[PDB]
RNA sequence: UACCGUAAGAAACAGCAUCGGCUAACUCUGCCAGCAGCCAUACGGAGGAUGCGAGCGUUAUCCGGAUUUAUUGGGUUUAAAGGGUGCGUAGGUUGUUCGGUAAGUCAGCGGUGAACCUGAGCGCUCAACGUUCAGCCUGCCGUUGAAACUGC
RNA sequence: GAGAGUUUGAUCCUGGCUCAGGAUGAACGCUAGCGAUAGGCUUAACACAUGCAAGUCGAGGGGCAGCAUAUGGCGACCGGCGCACGGGUGCGUAACGCGUAUGCAACUUGCCUUACAGAGGGGGAUAACCCGCGGACUAAAACCGCAUACACUUGUAUUAUUGCAUGAUAUUACAAGGAAAUAUAGCUGUAAGAUAGGCAUGCGUCCCAUUAGCUUGUUGGUGAGGUAACGGCUCACAAGGCGACGAUGGGUAGGGGAACUGAGAGGUUUAUCCCCCACACUGGUACUGAGACACGGACCAGACUCCUCGGGAGGCAGCAGUGAGGAAUAUUGGUCAAUGGGCGAGAGCCUGAACCAGCCAAG
């Protein structure tokens, strides 16, 4: 019965650490203003992304989202 | 009325009551004796009828009569209590089942021995 | 090849709101109990982008997907004013 | 369950000697209690039905809820209701075996389908409400083909007249060609008021 | 998965299968996609009912036997790589000319002699 | 399935004055009771008879007759039941005729709708039951037509 | 598709009532032989002790206590899959919850099937072991990079066709980004299928008007965020929306097919059976996971109960005892032989599902 919470447990910080990590890229990149630093860490946080989304912490649907919605603004500036 | 009154309104259907309603559906109940007594029938009838004041378990107050021959009930007798009215007597609408819990079967009965509860003679 | 959307054919009996009408669509048909006929609407709330209908007017509406919280209409074709 | 009483006090209480013929319907012809023979009290039309339907019963040897089964098949089958009940009362496989004289009463033909006397189509039958259907062959089971009983009974019926029932004394067995019309069966039974007494 | 298995339906002592196409998670005797066959173990020839085409179709989709519903479409034949022959064609197994072997096997009948003389 | 020897191990319950199928004696307030009612063709026992029968009676609950909520299918002078009388809002109903429309209405085609329940079989020695197949789909939805009637 | 009696001195009506008939998961009284086939806490989502009910893989890994001289296998540990099903209950809920019919050009889907491609290199931890609760060492199909996928996602452009408005589909791309497992059967990406869910709709869905006004994210818009997904789902102008065709409030109830009943119309109930929903001592919050109201998971707060002075446990609406309540309902039984389910390459293991046996006037 303790198999099943230590698993539990050793997952849910596995987890939580890497989506807390993409989620504070997402949000350092949506406050840059220069076009050509957003263009050159833009490759990164999607590569860190669809990352997320193959180990399965996220869906592919919601990276997909972001993906889309970043570059967006990488091309309104 | 019309078929627009009817539309606008329509028919009312209202449930009977029960005959019993202190057995609340169930078919018997089991009750407590306060006062076995005795009463008078209605003006065609003259005899002196044996009767039970019964509290039953749902906390309900029963006029129950007690059928056959005489009886061995007193106060705080379990007795089972059964629907039934007696017709010259009034308010008195359960019976007694003779021969369960304190209550005994009529002795000397031969015939009709199932309704008054006597085994059958050796 | 598509999968034909629901179709109504009302009248619109408000626009008092931003891009949205409701449209009442009446009809007739017998008791479910007594067999008389009787009348009953039902009231819908359609998409207008262009706010090309007024008060009145008969109009046909199309089922799409939720466009609002309870907004599930859109004005396809306008058959008289 | 069996009726298993007297028999002779159905038979006085009935008149017709519906259990065969016996030496004591006569010199009495009453029916049985210290209330009989004393003149006839008014039955009613109700109290005709239900003697007629238990002197079927009694005959037969049928009780009520099977009786009732039996009324609700014929009406459910196509034809006269009263002259199909007869039909399927006749029908029964102790009526069958007695008609075909194997045993003197019905209730002997009843006793021996119970103790597995008697074969259907090759195979031992033994319910005595078994429905015999025309085309079938009844006979004596091959290891009782010598008993006693069955030799004394079949002494004296090589008539077999009964135009419904082929017999064949060289197998020990019969069988039916068809229905029988109600006229034909040698009952005298009025189902009409049966067949009133159950649909009223 | 999608399944085909058999669902009990006969009474006690008597039992009688119904062959139908259910997912896995399904209670035993409740809800089924479809209905193919039937199989009556009681009787020693086996009958077995079951419908050829749909049977294939399932099997053909990825619908996983058990034991003994594998074992009912092998004896009907639904097992066959006549269509996954790809390099053949017109490939008529006539397998169902063997598969017919008529087991009419009786018992011989003997009977008591009544020697009741007296 | 077969052999030993055995009628041997196996019947009760409720009625019996009319309705209701069943009768006379002995007792006598005790009682009975669905009703008419009975303190004896009605109470208790005895003998008989009548229902049913491994069951038979009692109570409870539900349904039908019950048209006692009446669309099918009830009424309102005096049995319960016309508002004290008008005007009038919503609603319900709308003389005759011509032409459109097709909402109601009618028709065709298509889809959809385990077990149980209905004719025919098959298997349970029969039967309950199990099972197969023909006959129900008589609702809903979609799509084509008709225009007598109602609606617009 | 049929009944009877009863208001009077007598009659014809009106009108209620009482008896006849059928049925039950019934109970009670008297009595009781068998077989077959059904059913068995209807009263409280009452309370207790014991046992079982979900595990499996040594063809994943380090190992080796129970055996042959790690090899048979296997306690524990890491790891994979399953426990969200089967099974139980009817509290709540008058609601797109349920039935019936559709839509998603607003969706997701582990295991299973098919087709097209690919399985190249590398790194660090920490269970167990060992030394004492703390420390040290180490492996994997555990975890994480780098390389390659242009079948996928994102962005842009071109061409063509087309729909139901938002639009959809198919060639052309250039650009960026995303995988894998090996052992003696497998793994990864994509597409299609099958299966299973989700959302939204038309119609139908109990009484009270001695309940007539209700509503401020409430109705619509713009934008953003968020979600598998559309959307006041959430967050930063206009005043609209719903209402006698019954809003709002109050009471009551899980809903259907069945079943029963009646000539039919219809009425009664959902006991056993099947489908959908809700729930797991009472609330709240999430985590893990393809999937969660998490039925043999966790945390917190309550109350109740039990065993212990530092505290620790349980939840009987899984199956059998028992107690209580009640008119009233059974064995702390056998087996995985059959059917179904989980895991495993298979043999196989487990299965209070199930199949059986026991008890009960018992339909
Ligand atoms: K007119
Ligand atoms: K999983
Ligand atoms: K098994
Ligand atoms: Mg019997
Ligand atoms: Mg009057
Ligand atoms: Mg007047
Ligand atoms: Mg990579
Ligand atoms: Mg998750």
């Amino acid at each position: 019965s303790e198999k099943r919470i230590r698993q539990t447990n050793a997952r849910r910080l596995h987890n939580r650490y890497y989506a807390r990590t993409a989620r504070n890229a997402v949000k350092a990149f949506r406050a840059l203003t220069d076009r050509t630093e957003a263009e050159k860490k833009y490759p990164v946080l999607a590569s860190m992304l669809d990352r997320l989304a193959g180990k399965n912490i996220i869906h592919k649907n919601k990276a997909a989202n972001l993906k889309s919605k970043l570059a967006r603004r990488i091309n309104t500036l | 009325p019309t078929i627009q009154q009817l539309v606008r309104k329509g028919r009312e259907s209202f449930a009977d009551k029960s005959k019993s309603p202190a057995l609340n559906s169930c078919p018997q109940r089991r009750g407590v004796c306060v006062r076995v007594y005795t009463t008078t029938p209605k003006k065609p009838n003259s005899a002196m009828r044996k009767v039970a004041r019964v509290r039953l378990t749902n906390s309900k107050e029963v006029n129950a009569y007690i059928p056959g021959e005489g009886h061995n009930l007193q106060e705080h007798s379990i007795v089972l209590v059964r629907g039934g009215r007696v017709k010259d007597l009034p308010g008195v609408r359960y019976h007694i089942v003779r021969g369960t819990l304190d209550t005994a079967g009529v002795n000397g009965r031969t015939q009709r021995r199932s309704k008054y509860g006597a085994k059958r003679p050796k | 090849e598509r999968n034909l959307r629901k179709e109504r054919v009302g009248v619109v009996s408000s626009n008092k709101m931003d891009k949205t009408i409701t449209v009442a669509v009446k009809w007739k048909e017998k008791h479910p109990i007594y067999g008389k006929f009787v009348n009953k609407t039902k009231k819908y709330h359609a998409h207008d982008e262009k706010n090309e209908c007024g008060i009145g007017d008969t109009v046909r509406i199309m089922e799409t997907r939720p466009l609002s919280r309870t907004k599930r209409w859109r004005l396809t074709e306008i058959i008289e004013r | 369950a069996r009726y298993t009483g007297p028999k002779s006090k159905i038979a006085r209480k009935f008149g017709d000697p519906i259990f065969g013929a016996d030496k004591v319907l006569s010199k009495k012809n009453y029916p049985p209690g210290q209330h009989g023979n004393n003149r006839r009290r008014k039955t009613s039309e109700y109290g005709l039905q239900l003697r007629e339907k238990q002197k079927a019963k009694y005959t037969y040897g049928v009780l009520e809820k099977q009786f009732r089964h039996l009324f609700h098949r014929a009406q459910r089958a196509k034809g006269v209701t009263g002259e199909l009940l007869i039909q399927f009362l006749e029908a029964r496989l102790d009526n069958v075996v007695f008609r075909l004289g194997i045993a003197p009463t019905r209730s002997a033909a009843r006793q021996l389908v119970s103790h597995r006397h008697i074969t259907v189509d090759g195979s031992v039958v033994n319910i005595p409400s078994y429905s015999v259907k025309p085309g079938q062959v009844i006979g004596v089971r091959e290891r009782s083909k010598s008993l006693e009983v069955i030799a004394d009974a079949l002494t004296g019926f090589n008539h077999s007249k009964y135009p419904w029932m082929e017999w064949d004394q060289s197998s020990l067995s019969g069988k039916l060609l068809h229905m029988p019309d109600r006229t034909d069966i040698p009952e005298n039974i009025k189902e009409q008021l049966i067949v009133e007494l159950y649909s009223k | 998965a999608t399944k085909i298995r058999l669902q009990r339906h006969g009474r006690k002592g008597y039992a009688f299968y119904k062959i139908v196409v259910a997912d896995s998670r399904a209670p035993r005797d409740g809800k089924f996609i479809e209905r193919i066959g039937s199989y009556n173990p009681n009787t020693n020839p086996a009958t077995i009912d079951l419908n050829f085409e749909r049977a294939l179709y399932w099997i053909g989709v990825g619908a996983q036997p058990t034991d003994t519903a594998r074992n009912i479409l092998s004896r009907e034949g639904v097992l066959m790589m006549k269509h996954l022959l790809g390099g053949v064609k017109k490939g008529a197994f006539d397998q169902a000319a063997a598969e017919n072997k008529f087991e009419a096997w009786l018992k011989g009948k003997k009977d008591a002699l009544n020697n009741m003389k007296a």
